[PDB]
């Protein structure tokens, strides 16, 4: 028997390289077909009516907001925007399987998680406009959301940096004896970053109650997955780190829900990481800075459509309700939009606070310098737009 | 806009992104070893800097990498170790940090530590840089002072399309690893005549773009246009003659040109979008004070970004614009 | 050796590594959330800084991570986001670079960018630092100037066992992410009385360790001992009275204490082992010149490492030793 | 059928997490037993006598040098040293399977590769002493070897940085139409670094003729593999990146040789990366700065012993030859040692060259400053030891 400390294995007396299974990859877990029918009764979560209607209304409200804010960016009213088209099912399915206080780390294309957690329209819009209601104080670009009340850690632009952070937060939770899980969302492009290898390995070796949730939507800006990796997606990397792994149909709210629910239950009980790779397709442009027709679902495999067919089959929705909700959600979004546009931006003084908890004397000096500057040269600045 | 943009055979009107493409095209045409790679470069890049190059030169020479900056730079170093020209792209300068170890511990030290048995001199890293009106914390940064403390690399920042193509070609051909920062606000805004055929502008050489006798103003990138305007404001409002200098190369920098100017004028104002503390203006100011002590009539002024992260909604208040520069100059003239 | 090393209840003789252990022990005893982690910390660390702590406090609180600095820092940030005290170790400062993105883009910006909804104030990163006689390129580095250009972190470097324990405890308790650099040459060499119980030395406060009237000398870490000796050489050989200052905190630094001293003496010499160009002496020198222009009798001198990587066999020629400092001081006195 | 661009897979209609096989890991390829007997005739490479004797003499000459230089460090004659005890088989087995011009990148514990490539004793010692014969000009700490003539890229201390570099050199070789492979050695600790994830993924997606060679010797300084990772060693990560992977008995020169020979042949022909994880045990301390009894093969499973038993079975070695060689190798090592000690160190001027190819004027100024300094204060410096 082999005695080596680094692995537990038998000897083999013939030379055989291990080949990857890429053509026959890890199968894709599905619960409902594209016509919203349950495929296998034993997999049906039987979520109650009110909950399924909340999944549905959260996706469509996000979609309504996406359309309006994308238009607002085109018109130059906000500086930037990124839509969530095609991926709404991954957000709501997974968020619904979490406990309300489970801590979420994200990437930027997970706003449905906040919407499911009842984040006000007013605050989504406050961040995008950088207005006085923004608790982020207008400091980050649009869609960089965060909510301490709803346990959603502020998004930052550098890709995959939240992965090892999420793991540290999960270790701390273990120690605290939390019965809390951390979930960490990221795209398949971000998974190429060195921070992903760090987070996956730390989570396994330090035994952390974390769910890694990878949204595999086929592209990282212009780059197709054929140029991103050569193994069988992200799900096939999990086992190499000792992480329990699964791949799901990301357009199937119930498949996402079931996988996330079981991962949460087991990650918290066993202090072990789980990896979920949700297969989807990025229907929108990458962002408002991107015209995606430069380098490359909507009608035949959309999470919202599939969920709508399911509601109809239970008798839980109809055309009349769909019309009334389309109207109500438009009105709700337009009300927040109009309010967001009429609010002033924050005091320019806020440019200097929170750099450190306290303000260093030399930083206060710079703040004073700006105040003096604006007293003399204020006509040359957009002052009438900013509070105070 | 906080700024206004104002021999070598046939020329064409080119904006800054087009001049970059022209430099790259000229490089690949004349150097069969040269390759260009990074995130999204194959379809022409997120700022169009590589449009048409893959079609012209082939998918083995202009290609996308996986999304991993430390991989991008380590990969380019290894190409350059074989002697092949490696032109790496980092999508925004803000995202150069994951590669900081490969740049500082590896690329910068490669020739020294091997006694010149190996080198990565044929590596160039290009990256969009500087503010853009709404880039906020991670699409706005100017990281040149981080790199200035690293012996063994060169750091170069152009102010215009003509300067960009001649400086980029010099970086590509220079026998040391170079970081070329492209001021992204200028990609479409700045446009002027640029020679179609290749030409070089020397590295480690500042350019006096306007002679003056009362004060020396030094900047680089977009900020050169800000100080050019400041010189005009100072002439009109104060009857003050400003010598305006574009530093161009951050390291090794042109100490002689700057000191020669300050010996003549007796006053120096340096401006950059990067934060004040630890910013590269501190290196210039210390050195000038050491070399021009007897000539300096007033303290050297640095007009820089505040010591904060780069904000979204507050950008108009954050940047060292023409009024901040002018006011500082006014005070220094009054000294 | 290029240097010689020279109220609060009961004290014990402690060398620098022992004073670090004492600080850590005091921290874990009083803060049940605190944990210490990094490469090889469990058996007591490669410099013995964590000996006995895992036995005392448990394997969940003092533990080894996999070999990945970017993971170490990202992990510590995430612990600190929950409010728990995270004391990360980076095995040598030379190997902090892979974590540069997590430090600069993440830790430093965490509070600002979330409008204080989230922070990592309870993170401290400790790392051995500075020359060691034969460390060569990657066991010798002093990276503080790279970090000085990053608003949002604090950077702290002690000169002795007593200073190390009081400064480390301040870093651990400070509500901002802190990098604490431990001068590794001093781990065994420097030994003095250190209070057994916890006490704090304030951050962003320089210490005048010897009053003088003719010149101000500023350094930090081991180099404080070099300048103390230089002050003695200057007194004996030149009849020159030197005011010797330990800066202690690199950022935010104690501008007032330094300027107050230079207003009195009229001359300043700053010394550090890090390379000259882009080194933190350039920030101090620029600022002092801006604030003390009318008082400065001579150009400010910087006596630093050369602009090269840190060599193996040439170390005795590379460092800004007492003779290089003295000679520079002599010349500045002659000015 | 699933239509997702990110993976090629079937649907599955039941929720099943993929579990890692860690207890039953990838088996360990062996050719000869611990008594030097061939286990499976069809795997015997039948290397000719002269070659096997070169494998043997290279290992023992390295071992002789290791003992002397380790003693030299203890006495303070050189500043630092790291031995290769227990791992000599991985070095020579793999180096013998390479073409002479295949480019090698390493970590620090691969000196046998240089020894196999006939790197002079004088130059190993010149580097450790930093003397005038060192082509590295005394600039790096001991054991940081490099040889342009023998295609061995200069070692650097930062772990795993050579991994993505090796991949770039391999891409360049492909382009050049080289019929050349690159090999990249690293330890199991270094494999935890983000640069390893970068290199593995780039090699697969960019299709590079590279062999990744991981020496898994059970510890990274004090850290056992149980704290380094939780999956099945490094070999199990390869397939996740699409890399053909194998695990070998690193104490078996012939197993290492066979795996390396076949990987080289296929990597060059197919432009595809191969990963070899060689299981060994670090017999020595980590380095001269380490006392390994603080946190934890020699007699029952040593590569040198095993190879010696093999030679005896063919009738290719005997006690007399062993004694004569023990003496000859001691003399060769002691001659180089004495020469290395009598050489001066290089001119202190060399502190300034090769920072850039040319010397910047401001750097020349610093060099002049030192020259002036030494003219005045030279008595205070160890000048009598340095050339010129
Ligand atoms: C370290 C690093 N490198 C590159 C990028 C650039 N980039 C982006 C932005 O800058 C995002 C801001 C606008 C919020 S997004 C992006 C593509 C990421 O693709 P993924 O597949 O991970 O995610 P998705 O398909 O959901 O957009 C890149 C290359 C980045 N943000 N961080
Ligand atoms: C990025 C980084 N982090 C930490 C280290 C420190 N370290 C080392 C040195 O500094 C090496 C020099 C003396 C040559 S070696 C080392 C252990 C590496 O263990 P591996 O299993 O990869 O290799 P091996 O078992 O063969 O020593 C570490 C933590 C390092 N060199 N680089
Ligand atoms: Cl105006
Ligand atoms: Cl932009
Ligand atoms: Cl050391
Ligand atoms: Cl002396
Ligand atoms: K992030
Ligand atoms: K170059
Ligand atoms: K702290
Ligand atoms: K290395
Ligand atoms: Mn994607
Ligand atoms: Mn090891």
């Amino acid at each position: 028997k082999p005695q080596f400390p680094g692995a537990s294995a038998e000897f083999i007396d013939k030379l055989e390289f291990i080949q990857p299974n890429v053509i026959s990859g890890i199968p894709i877990y599905r619960v409902m077909d594209r016509q919203g029918q349950i495929i296998n009764p034993s997999e049906d979560p039987h979520l109650p009516k009110e909950k399924v209607l909340k999944l549905y209304k959260s996706m469509t409200l996000l979609n309504t907001m996406d359309r309006i804010l994308y238009e607002s960016q085109r018109q130059g009213r906000i500086s930037f925007y990124m839509t969530n088209y095609g991926e709404e099912g991954t957000h709501v399915g997974s968020a619904a399987a979490l406990d309300n206080t489970d801590l979420v780390f994200g990437q930027y294309r997970e706003a449905g998680v906040l919407m499911y957690r009842d984040y006000p329209l007013e605050l989504f819009m406050a961040q995008c406009y950088g207005n006085i209601s923004d608790l982020g104080k207008g400091r980050q670009m649009p869609v960089h959301y965060g909510c301490k009340e709803r346990h959603f850690v502020t998004i930052s632009s550098p890709l995959a940096t939240q992965i090892p952070q999420a793991v540290g937060a999960a270790y701390a939770a273990k120690r605290a004896n939390a019965n809390r899980v951390v979930i960490c969302y990221f795209g398949e492009g971000a998974a190429s970053e060195g921070d992903a290898h760090a987070g996956f390995n730390f989570a396994a070796t330090l035994e952390c109650p974390i769910i890694f949730f990878c949204r595999n939507n086929g592209y990282a800006i212009s780059t197709p997955t054929s140029e991103q990796y050569r193994g069988d997606g992200i799900a096939a990397r999990g086992p190499g780190y000792g992480i329990m792994s699964i791949r799901v149909d990301g357009n199937d709210v119930f498949a996402v829900y079931n996988a996330t629910k079981e991962a949460r239950r087991r990650a918290v009980a066993e202090n072990q990481p789980f990896l979920i790779e949700a297969m989807t397709y990025r229907i929108g442009h990458h962002s408002t800075s991107d015209d995606s027709s430069a380098y490359r679902w909507d009608k035949q495999d959309h999470p919202i459509s599939r969920l709508r067919h399911y509601l109809l089959s239970q008798g839980w929705w109809d055309e009349e309700q769909e019309k009334a909700w389309r109207k109500q959600s438009r009105r709700k979004v337009m009300e927040a939009f109009e309010q967001a546009e009429r609010k002033p931006k924050p005091n320019p003084n806020l440019l200097f606070s929170d750099v450190y908890q306290e303000m260093p004397a030399q930083l206060r000096k710079q703040q004073e310098s700006l105040a003096r500057h604006l007293q003399t040269y204020g006509e040359h600045y957009p002052l009438d737009h900013f509070d105070k | 806009a906080h700024f206004t943009f104002q021999e070598y055979g046939q020329t064409q009107k080119m904006n800054l992104f087009q001049s970059v493409t022209s430099a790259l095209d000229n490089s690949l045409a004349k150097d069969p070893t040269a390759v260009i790679f990074g995130e999204d470069v194959a379809f022409g890049g997120v700022f169009r800097c590589t449009v048409g190059l893959r079609d012209k030169y082939g998918k083995d020479r202009v290609f996308n990498t996986p999304l991993c900056e430390q991989g991008i730079v380590g990969f380019g170093i290894g190409i350059a170790v074989t002697g092949a020209t490696a032109i790496a792209e980092i999508q925004f300068a803000d995202y150069i940090f994951p590669a900081f170890d490969q740049i500082v511990n590896e690329a910068a030290k490669y020739r020294y530590r091997s006694g010149d048995l190996f080198n990565c001199g044929s590596l160039t890293i290009r990256s969009p840089w500087g503010c853009v009106g709404h880039g906020a914390l991670y699409h706005s940064q100017s990281p040149e002072a981080f790199f200035a403390h690293c012996p063994g690399i060169k750091v170069v920042i152009p102010r215009s399309p003509f300067q960009a193509k001649g400086l980029l070609l010099s970086c590509i051909e220079d026998k040391n690893p170079c970081i070329f920062f492209e001021p992204k606000i200028l990609y479409r805004a700045a446009a002027e005549e640029v020679p179609i055929e290749p030409y070089n502008i020397p590295l480690s050489q500042a350019e006096v773009i306007q002679e003056g006798s009362d004060v020396t103003l030094v900047a680089w990138g977009t900020q050169v246009h800000v100080i050019r305007e400041v010189a005009s404001m100072a002439k009109e409002k104060l009857g003050v003659s400003c010598e305006v200098i574009d530093l161009r190369t951050i390291i090794p920098w042109d100490v002689d040109t700057i000191c020669k100017s300050v010996i003549k004028t007796g006053r120096l104002l340096i401006s950059h979008e990067a934060p004040l503390t630890g910013g590269f203006a501190s290196e210039i100011s210390s050195t000038v004070q050491e070399e021009c002590f007897l000539n300096l009539e007033a303290p050297i002024s640095r007009v820089c970004g505040y010591d904060t992260p780069f904000p979204h909604i507050f950008e108009p208040f954050y940047i060292p614009d023409k009024w901040k520069c002018y006011d500082a100059l006014r005070k220094m003239i009054n000294y």
